[PDB]
């Protein structure tokens, strides 16, 4: 009987900050490299509770849950959860070009800048939905976002991050939010 | 084999804290031998091989003259390179150079270069020729036409295929022990459960020299490339390099699979069977 | 352009409970070269700590390795602590014997 | 043996 595996407050938390995977004999692993923090948390929280005192990139990853052990046995695997770190590297700068101010019905382009050399780029609007993104140009560090139409009945506010395609779960600080000013 | 002589020379401005940080090391092949600090009480180039130690008083002094002459010089050009990119004097910037010369097979010649570069972008390089120049960006077009004039170029070559090669085979001669033979890898594998349904298998080779070296899993004789993970080759710091690559299978089918290492050191090629 | 260091924690000979062995951390790929690595035994700063000479790569990046004297025991944690301009804060990378 | 010259950017 397929288990259900989640975080709480949720799968995207800063460098620092608590989180606990919650998943309903227990058995949490991560996909292509052990979790030793798994290992060390008393059997009364096990039966479905994982908490993480100030989560590191060490805790970064793809995890499932399951229960029973091929005799008993083996309730199927669950969905990923794919716990990721922010805040590890320097923050990049996010604008929009030519301008922050647009006119409703328009789209704007966003340019999210790392000064440092990383290959892999996300938008997330608010302030999360968030998109990901190649470089603009081969072994530029530079990401071009496509944005709108938008409207001003509602909020247009963005982030970006930054991150190394080799650890896609590790992100970098934030940018500053970007708000779009729309004109009616 | 192959053969090479590198010269690595590394200057940090540090502004409102004094001179510029210089830093030269010497390599043949994967085996330092000299180095210069400009923080060090010593104010020396220094040794770091025992082959280097047979060198007299001479040696010392003159190499110290001349990666002192070398930092002044990187130290001026901070200043310039600062000017051309009309930067501000709030920040920390570098200037890095490397050069040397390949012998081949023979032992005679083979290939020579010489490059800079600025806050860890290229700036210029000497062609393959040593006789012509690539600016990587407009700037170091000013510097490619002075250079061109002033004929640096041409002297750079006569160090290149005379001085650089022939200390290169000096030194290959007098740390023969160390720089004409090989470690070969010494190899295993482990094995490290993720799941009930799937383990990683890892494949080692250590103790080994010269750095290069080639790790492959296979599955059934076929290559697994787009799932290896491969590490960076790492100084074990005696003089030897490691190396590692992984690969997820699913747990029962391990005996599948085997590792390969190809190495200078090894006769032939090594096929490591997980269930031989 | 800056570039965040790659870090790996490892011994120079295959570990053993007892025997004395020497406990590397080796950075690479990393710009600017400035940079800050302390060997850690159960959290604590270890003193007297050994590095190579400042080198670079084909991309100019650097490397260095950082070094000491050691003897793996069951019991104590050994990491190392690196800094770096591009990152928030100190990364701590423990100290794996299989990596 | 280093190159001997000097020779600014």
């Amino acid at each position: 009987p397929k288990p259900t595996l989640w975080a709480e407050p949720g799968s995207v938390i800063t460098q620092g900050s608590p989180v606990t995977l919650r998943c309903q004999e227990y058995r949490l692993y991560r996909e292509k490299k052990t979790a030793p923090w798994i290992t060390r948390i008393p059997q009364e929280l096990v039966k479905g509770q994982f908490p993480i005192p100030s989560i590191t990139w060490e805790h970064a990853g793809r995890y499932r849950c399951y229960y029973g052990s091929d005799t008993a046995g083996r309730s199927e695997s669950s969905d990923p959860l794919e716990l990721v770190v922010t805040g590890a590297y320097i923050k990049p700068t996010l604008s929009a070009q030519p301008s922050p101010v647009v006119n409703s019905g328009g789209n704007v382009t966003l340019q999210c800048d790392s000064q440092v050399a990383f290959d892999g780029f996300i938008l997330c609007k608010e302030g999360p939905q968030c998109l990901n993104s190649q470089p603009h140009a081969r072994g530029s560090s530079r990401a071009i976002f496509s944005v709108g139409p938008v409207s001003p009945s509602r909020r247009w506010w963005y982030r970006c991050y930054a991150y190394d395609s080799n650890s896609p779960y590790e992100w970098s600080l934030p940018s500053d939010l970007l708000e779009l000013l729309v004109l009616g | 084999g192959s053969h090479s002589m590198r010269y690595f020379f590394t200057s940090v401005s540090r502004p409102g804290r004094g001179e510029p940080r210089f830093i030269a090391v010497g390599y043949v092949d994967d085996t330092q031998f000299v180095r210069f600090d400009s923080d060090a009480a010593s104010q020396r180039m220094e040794p770091r091989a025992p082959w280097i130690e047979q060198e007299g008083p001479e040696y010392w002094d003159g190499e110290t003259r001349k990666v002192k002459a070398h930092s002044q010089t990187h130290r001026v050009d901070l200043g310039t390179l600062r000017g051309y990119y009309n930067q501000s004097e709030a920040g920390s910037h570098t200037v890095q150079r490397m050069y040397g010369c390949d012998v081949g097979s023979d032992w005679r010649f083979l290939r020579g270069y010489h490059q800079y570069a600025y806050d860890g972008k290229d700036y210029i390089a000497l062609k393959e020729d040593l006789r012509s120049w690539t600016a990587a960006d407009m700037a170091a077009q000013t510097t490619k036409h002075k250079w061109e004039a002033a004929h640096v170029a041409e002297q750079l070559r006569a160090y290149l295929e005379g001085t650089c090669v022939e200390w290169l085979r000096r030194y290959l001669e007098n740390g023969k022990e160390t720089l004409q033979r090989t470690d070969a890898p010494k190899t295993h594998m482990t094995h490290h459960a993720v799941s009930d349904h799937e383990a990683t298998l890892r494949c080692w080779a250590l103790s080994f020299y010269p750095a290069e070296i080639t790790l492959t899993w296979q599955r059934d004789g076929e290559d697994q490339t787009q799932d290896t993970e491969l590490v960076e080759t790492r100084p074990a710091g005696d003089g030897t390099f490691q190396k590692w690559a992984a690969v997820v299978v699913p747990s029962g089918q391990e005996q599948r699979y085997t590792c390969h290492v190809q190495h200078e050191g090894l006769p032939k090629p090594l096929t490591l069977r997980w269930e031989p | 352009i800056q570039r965040t260091p790659k870090i790996q924690v490892y011994s120079r000979h295959p570990a053993e409970n007892g025997k004395s062995n020497f406990l590397n951390c080796y950075v690479s790929g990393f710009h600017p070269s400035d940079i800050e690595v302390d060997l850690l035994k159960n959290g604590e700063r270890i003193e007297k700590v050994e590095h190579s000479d400042l080198s670079f790569s084909k991309d100019w990046s650097f490397y260095l390795l950082y070094y000491t004297e050691f003897t793996p025991t069951e019991k104590d944690e050994y990491a190392c602590r690196v800094n770096h301009v591009t990152l928030s804060q100190p990364k701590i990378v423990k100290w794996d014997r299989d990596m | 043996r280093t190159f001997s010259p000097t020779y600014g950017l």
